[PDB]
């Protein structure tokens, strides 16, 4: 508890322009909780990955802080993060000695979520494709003309996996660990089950695959938040 | 690209269409005024309402149905009701005078001058549609205008269209509780008219519906409104496969084969479960295994005939909710192992399992609570023999002295129609017995 | 270089397809967007086998999705991994099949065959040297068995030399999902014998038995069944994309798995499988791998290989293992399981070696074996027709397509003796 | 909103629901009173908005939170927030 | 070979279970007018 | 996964049934509201509520109980009582007319119009249960409804399920403090029904409880609430082992194989200790030394039968608290040393031992305070023959010349049946006399 509850100070946000380097939190807008990490508990994984937990308490703690370090050199040398610009979740240097990265693997009958039964999200030390992520605007219609646009702190944020294209969200499922009671974290697509006749859209050509025609519910809603004061 | 045009005729048809359309509109989220909230039009191009709705291009959503009736009372109520602005102000055709429980009247005298408009309207409605999958017709057999226009419309559509599949959700007379006294006639004649011109029919008798509500929902004084609501639930369950994605999908064409080994006599017996009220809802598990078992209990049956009397030919299961597919197959095993239901010797495999994800939707003012699973019952067995004979016996008893006949003879009907039709009724009281029985 | 093509049809055939490309996309290190991000330089050398080069450096699968109902194909593209397939390659009508084998072969399915035959020919012509077609579909479904087979039938009239595969999910009598389940499969089956070079039969019961028993899972979803079948797919061509000590293309297996020209129906199995709660408690190495793979229950066919004798069998070990251990276990299994590697063909087991283990596991194998034990499946499954044929009918839903009786009485005359061909090559001895 | 007669209409459907659920030989007021006496546990005779909503859902009359609040305020003239079901059931019996 | 097939001649005999819509297999023997039905592939 | 279905029928059982559940409710922390908040425990603990409660998926627990009685008077108070929100709304079967303390009415005419619902409820109840270990039924024998419906219900189960063991707690008339005037008639005919149908019977005569209440509790004006409290303890006393950790768990299946040497001799009497109030307890020591010694005190037995008047045939004991097992052996050994308590010649080992750690739970406001130890003594002895004899003596005098016979005769029960009862009841007695003879 001591180290985990060690002092943490979230960095300020200027002009609401969250930029790589500012120690930020990850909240669940619909689940009203903040993503929390654990180093003690060990997942059933031969590699070194560690479980994650979403916590209702919003008091700031180091274990709930991550780092947004540029994932790959790109044309966007200016520091403002752009939609669809690759980036990685980085853990605070205080939680663990070795740099820890959150990662997820594909569906598998052998590899499956402990509770949700979906693709699990892993806090491991792997250094491959499995680290990338890219923001995407909440409004379904704007999904197209947001490419390359600035992201503003305080605006709702969804998450999807570039290696697999699954959204990281939270659901009302209980979980057990030392740090009291908590919910689980996993990646999935809670797409509105209603179907859209996309086939005829192409041949008739009224529409293109790029603009999505399937509503995405709230349970995937995440909103980046900065510290209260500078 | 897939749509189904719903055709309604008669008092019962009009009311059932009203309830079912309320259910469909609420389930798809279209507000009563016909204008979707301006926050969920992302899929407006394709969406799912195309199955029952055809966008006007400016926002309004037109139901793909037509209402016909010769009595202005019900048609007037629809216009003055809270759904006034939804239906098209010409597709609810209005009659002039009532048929008054005379199947002869509604088929050769008062309906000739109006059937013409129905054909034109239906053709115009179908023209906009692109992938017509089938037609649904709800009608009240024991009602004059219902059977008459109901029969004439089906006969005309036969020649007009041909191979298009179409299902008949009739409302046959109750076994002992009665509303009309001449129901045996207008019931019998309609039978022949539908027999060789409709491909599939399902019984929806009343008393069976009434008891189901009393036993489960605990409403000792139910009105017709409670009756119509369940029927809408059955329609939604049957059609949900066409508008909600699922692992196992059943289309209207998936029925003419999987349950129809023969063309001429097309009949069914259905049931529903669960039907649970709030006061008795949260306190129970509502497991998939138990729900399916409750389905085959004769007490919950939706027609006044105990299925145990004979042999089951085929049965189609359509689930909606959070059913785990592995659970579905296990459940069927228990049904087959139970010795209380014995399949007609030939059934080799007459189960068609349908799995859909979207849960049933609850409408305000209804009796059903909120549930996470459901099962639909559509299976025909030799048990549909009681319904036909029982109607017939009354026919002979009341025809043995030429009673009530003159109401028919002087309206244009020849005398030979009755003689010929009853021969079809004999041709139906000597059908479901050859395999009802080491041959 | 010796690339192949895939034609998957029917909702059943489509759903399996939906994951295989999911499975394949991982092995070559490709995510949904169609961009390369792999790790190992060997990952990309043999990539041309399943993808075609495209502008912008992006790759697209060489796949043709074929269906007669609109919902299925509308379903896939809007879901995860929905961007890989070329939009043009899609083909669909406005009618549907409705598990009516008649409608899917004469009236509706017949009229649209032009497009699918139009698209299939073009893609095959593009490849430098077409290795062969692999056809996946469900004979229990309408479009797959009914219209899907014809494409299998027709394509033979244009490409006599290339070899075929079929991952057909034949339905089992225990739990039938359709009453028609037993007038669409066989009528597609009968046409299958004269054209299909090889046949893989995957029985649903095996999947549920496979999932519940070994995986120790509680509430599986079709996503569980699909992937396990898909994993088998990677085994067939696994050695076709990575270097190894002992390689064997899909041709080489064909030579050493079919004892006689027409007896081309196999049973397959995938190992090793263990539950989430059991991984640590098991020491995974070469010799206990054989125990799982040769176990009858591991088979995906409802038939029990203990009901008969094995004619020929092949196994593709996955994972980097030496050459000595692979052979020796074969000698013991042959001698110990001699009673079944029946007796007139010595050492009827083929061996393969590949050095790319499935990501996240250090040893696994794929099984493709021929054993008369398949005879039961073509004897019992729907065996009721022989008694249920006598009464002549259900016809009115199938003569609506011009089908006559002679097309049926003739089939057993052509079809009477599969086991009467398989049975004979089970008691014979020198 | 819900100021206009829509509140009265909701009462009409509600009265129908208890009328359908009413047992023979007893008025609707007793049927509504028994449900209120079933839901309440303090036995004081006053229930909160949550209890009123639970009673409505049991009868099958489920509406949005705004409508439930409006109905409660319509009969809660004092604005204290603890409506008395003794008068609430009596009004239904009169109607 | 062996395998299976369909039946496909309906409007033939038994004169009653003919075209009785109800998945009723093919038709009804009634040669003796007694029990077992025709026991789709 | 180990669950037992409880059956309650009749006025006598209902209140004793009422007492058992509350303590059962208390022991798990499920407040009458239907929740188990605990120390905010959600998934962070074992699953022990299976033995007597079932999970509904989200929230509350539904007890595995079915209630039967022909007079709605008793059911109503429970339905509107302090636990109104716990029991299933419809599983509380309610009758229409009182059994009027006549067996013939309760077994042949009015009792045959309600059993159908009972079996239907039970059959569905067993479906949810997966590890059914047996049945526990509470009933009264001195009442027409009690013996009648209870007997018929038990008979129905005998064929429906068969090998499933049954344990029933009845309440026979007191030797002299007795209320009913026709109670003996119903009892004997009840004995025939359960003689060859039930497995383990636990005598629970009422008068014995009074002395236990008065003498030890030092209460001179006990009420029906007090007596019910003791019974609930024993009922919770006997089965508590199956659901909590213990040194040597003992399953309900391990009574027919350890307490009934012969098939017909299956009637057994109970006793409880220690018994101490909330005033004079902390100054007393309560050691395994004397607590076991008091349990064998004849005056402390839970039934009005002197164990000093017959040999001991087989015994079974369960310990709870912090008892060190070796302390268990020491207490037993001296008991054998004492010559007052004597066993039969053919039982070499006659002590079955079991230890469960959990301390008995205290329901505030009662008579028994929080002690750290206790023991339940359940033993079958040949001395119970007297009680059956005493009832027989009552029957002969009141049946010599047809006392109140016509009331029973007119309902349909044959006159010769009583001759059947006398034959069976006396036959059992003569069976017991032979068993006690020495080899
Ligand atoms: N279950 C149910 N049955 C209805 C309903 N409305 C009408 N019916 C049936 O209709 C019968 C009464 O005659 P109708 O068929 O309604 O008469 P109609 O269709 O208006 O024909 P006409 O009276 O000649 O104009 C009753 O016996 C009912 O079975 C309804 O809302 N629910
Ligand atoms: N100790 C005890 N005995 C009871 C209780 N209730 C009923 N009895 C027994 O029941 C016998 C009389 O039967 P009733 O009072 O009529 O109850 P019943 O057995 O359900 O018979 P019915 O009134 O017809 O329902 C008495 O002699 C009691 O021994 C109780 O609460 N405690
Ligand atoms: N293993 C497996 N079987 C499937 C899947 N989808 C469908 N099936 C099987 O396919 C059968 C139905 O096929 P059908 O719908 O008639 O094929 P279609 O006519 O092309 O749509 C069912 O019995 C299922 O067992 C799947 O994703 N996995
Ligand atoms: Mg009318
Ligand atoms: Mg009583």
């Amino acid at each position: 508890l001591k180290r985990s509850l060690g002092g943490v100070n979230l960095s300020y946000a200027n002009e609401g322009l969250v930029k790589f380097g500012y120690t930020v939190m990850i909240e669940s807008d619909f689940m009203n909780a903040v993503v929390a990490s654990n180093i003690w508990d060990k997942i059933t994984g031969t590699e070194e990955a560690y479980g994650v937990t979403v916590t209702s308490q919003k008091e700031p703690i180091v274990r709930t802080a991550f780092q947004l370090l540029r994932y790959e050199q790109d044309q966007y040398q200016d520091d403002v993060i752009h939609y669809g610009q690759n980036f990685k979740i980085a853990v605070i240097s205080r939680l663990s000695e070795k740099p820890l990265y959150l990662t997820s693997s594909h569906i598998t009958p052998q590899k499956c979520a402990k509770f949700s039964r979906k693709q699990e999200v892993s806090i491991s030390t792997n250094e491959g494709i499995n680290s990338a992520w890219c923001f995407e605007y909440m409004d379904p219609k704007l999904r197209y003309e947001m490419k390359g646009q600035p992201v503003r702190s305080g605006e709702p944020v969804l998450i999807k996996h570039i290696p697999t294209c699954q959204w990281l969200a939270t659901d009302n499922v209980q979980y057990n660990n030392e740090f009291g009671q908590e919910f689980e974290v996993f990646c999935n697509s809670y797409q509105c089950h209603n179907k859209t006749q996309n086939l005829i859209a192409e041949k008739v050509g009224r529409k293109t695959i790029e603009t999505p025609m399937r509503n995405q519910t709230n349970q995937n809603t995440f909103r980046i938040v900065t510290a209260l004061y500078p | 690209m897939r749509e189904v045009i719903s055709i309604h005729v008669g008092q019962g048809g009009i009311q059932v269409g009203n309830a079912c359309w309320e259910l469909f509109c609420l389930e798809h989220g279209i507000q009563p005024d016909g204008q979707m909230p301006s926050d969920k039009t992302i899929g407006g191009g394709d969406d799912a309402f195309n199955t029952f709705f055809s966008e006007t291009g400016a926002g309004k959503h037109v139901p793909r149905a037509v209402f016909l009736d010769l009595e202005p009372t019900v048609i007037d109520e629809v216009r003055t009701g809270t759904y006034r602005q939804l239906f098209h102000p010409e597709q609810l055709i209005s009659g002039k005078e009532d048929a008054a429980n005379n199947f002869a009247r509604g088929h050769y005298t008062i309906g000739k001058e109006i059937v013409d408009l129905c054909l034109d309207r239906i053709r115009k409605l179908a023209d906009n549609c692109t992938g017509l999958q089938g037609f649904l017709v709800f009608n009240s057999v024991g009602g004059g205008t219902g059977s008459g226009l109901g029969s004439l419309l089906l006969e005309r559509l036969s020649v007009d269209y041909g191979k298009k599949s179409k299902l008949g959700f009739t409302i046959y007379p109750s076994p002992q509780v009665s509303t009309a006294v001449v129901e045996p006639y207008n019931s019998i004649l309609s039978t022949h008219s539908l027999l060789e011109h409709t491909d599939v029919a399902v019984m929806l008798d009343n008393e069976a519906i009434y008891d189901i509500c009393r036993r489960n929902l605990d409403i000792e004084r139910p009105t017709y409104t409670n009756l119509n609501r369940l029927i809408a639930q059955v329609i939604s369950s049957l059609t949900a496969s066409l508008r909600f994605d699922g692992a196992l999908n059943v289309d209207i064409t998936e029925f003419q084969t999987n349950l129809v080994p023969y063309p001429r006599i097309h009949f069914m017996l259905s049931s529903y479960a669960p039907i649970i009220s709030a006061e008795k809802a949260y306190h129970e598990q509502l497991s998939v295994a138990e729900i399916t078992n409750s389905a085959f209990e004769p007490a919950n049956m939706m027609a006044k005939c105990d299925p145990r009397h004979g042999k089951y030919m085929a049965c189609s299961m359509m689930y909606r909710g959070d059913v785990v597919p592995k659970d579905v197959n296990a459940s069927i095993a228990t049904i087959k192992t139970k010795r209380t239901i014995q399949f007609v010797d030939w059934c080799p495999t007459g189960f068609k399992v349908g799995i859909n994800y979207q849960p049933p939707t609850v409408v305000p003012g209804g009796d059903l609570a909120k549930v996470m699973r459901a099962v639909c019952m559509i299976s025909n067995s030799t048990a549909i023999a009681e319904v036909f004979s029982r109607l017939d016996h009354k026919f002979d008893l009341m025809y043995a002295k030429r009673a009530f006949v003159h109401w028919y003879v002087g309206e244009g009907m020849e005398e030979g129609e009755f003689s010929e039709a009853r021969e079809d009724l004999a041709a139906l009281e000597k059908d479901y017995e050859e395999v009802g029985i080491e041959t | 270089m010796r690339e192949i093509v895939h034609i998957q049809g029917g909702q059943c055939g489509n759903q399996i397809g939906a994951k295989f490309w999911e499975v394949i996309s991982d092995e070559h290190g490709i995510d949904p967007t169609g961009t390369y991000h792999g790790d190992s330089d060997l990952q990309l050398e043999r990539i041309n086998v399943y993808y075609n080069e495209a502008t912008g450096g992006r790759y697209v699968p060489r796949a043709i999705l074929m269906d007669l109902e609109p919902g299925t194909m509308d379903s896939v593209r809007a879901g995860p991994f929905g961007q890989l397939f070329r939009p043009d390659n899609f083909v669909f009508g406005q009618t549907g099949a409705g598990n009516n084998w008649a409608k899917g072969h004469y009236t509706e399915g017949a009229e649209l065959i032009d497009s699918v035959l139009d698209v299939v020919r073009k893609e095959a012509e593009g490849c430098d040297c077409l290795q062969g077609f692999q056809i996946t579909h469900s004979l229990g479904g309408g479009t797959g068995s009914g219209m899907g087979t014809l494409l299998i039938s027709k394509v033979r009239e244009e490409y006599p030399d290339r070899i075929m595969e079929t991952f057909s999910v034949v339905p089992s009598p225990k739990v039938s999902d359709t009453v028609v389940e037993p007038y669409n499969a066989t009528l597609s089956v009968h046409q299958l014998v004269e054209n299909a070079d090889e046949c893989m039969v995957i029985d649903n019961e095996a999947l549920y038995d496979i999932c519940f028993r070994t995986l120790k899972l509680t509430t599986p979803t079709y996503g569980d069944l699909n992937h396990l079948v898909s994993a088998a797919m990677s085994g067939v061509t696994c050695c076709l994309r990575f270097p190894g000590q002992l390689n064997s293309d899909l041709r080489k297996l064909a030579v050493n798995l079919i004892p006689f020209p027409r007896l081309h129906f196999f049973m397959i199995g995938f190992a090793p499988l263990t539950s989430r709660g059991s991984q640590q408690y098991r020491a995974l190495t070469v010799p206990e791998l054989t125990q799982q793979m040769f176990d009858a229950k591991n088979m995906m066919c409802a038939a029990d290989p203990r009901h008969g004798r094995y004619l020929t069998a092949s196994a593709l070990f996955r994972g980097r293992m030496s050459t000595k251990e692979v052979d020796e276990q074969m000698l013991n299994v042959q001698n110990k399981n001699s009673s079944y590697f029946v007796e007139w063909i010595p050492n009827n087991i083929k061996s393969s070696i590949c050095d790319i283990p499935p990501k996240g596991l250090k040893m696994a194998v794929t099984f493709v074996g021929n054993s008369t034990a398949i005879q039961e499946m073509f004897k019992r499954v729907a065996e009721q027709f022989t008694a249920m044929f006598r009464r002549k009918a259900f016809l009115h839903w199938y003569t609506g397509e011009g089908m006559d009786e002679m097309e049926f009485t003739e089939a057993e005359s052509n079809m009477n003796d599969l086991v009467s061909e398989y049975q004979q090559y089970q008691d014979a001895t020198a | 909103y819900v100021s206009p007669e829509r509140l009265n209409d909701l009462e009409l459907i509600l009265y129908e629901k208890i009328r359908q659920k009413t047992l023979p030989g007893e008025d609707e007021g007793r049927t509504v009173y028994r449900a209120f006496k079933y839901f309440d546990i303090a036995e004081k005779g006053v229930i909160d908005i949550s209890q009123f909503k639970a009673a409505l859902e049991k009868f099958g009359c489920v509406f949005d939170d705004k409508e439930i609040h409006a109905l409660f305020s319509k009969f809660d003239v004092n604005r204290s927030g603890k409506i008395c079901y003794d008068e609430f059931c009596g009004n239904f019996a009169r109607l | 070979r062996l395998q299976y097939l369909g039946d496909k001649k309906s409007q033939k005999s038994a004169a009653f279970f003919r075209d009785t819509r109800v998945s009723s297999c093919s038709y009804i023997s009634l040669k003796g007018g007694v029990p077992r039905a025709i026991p789709y592939y």
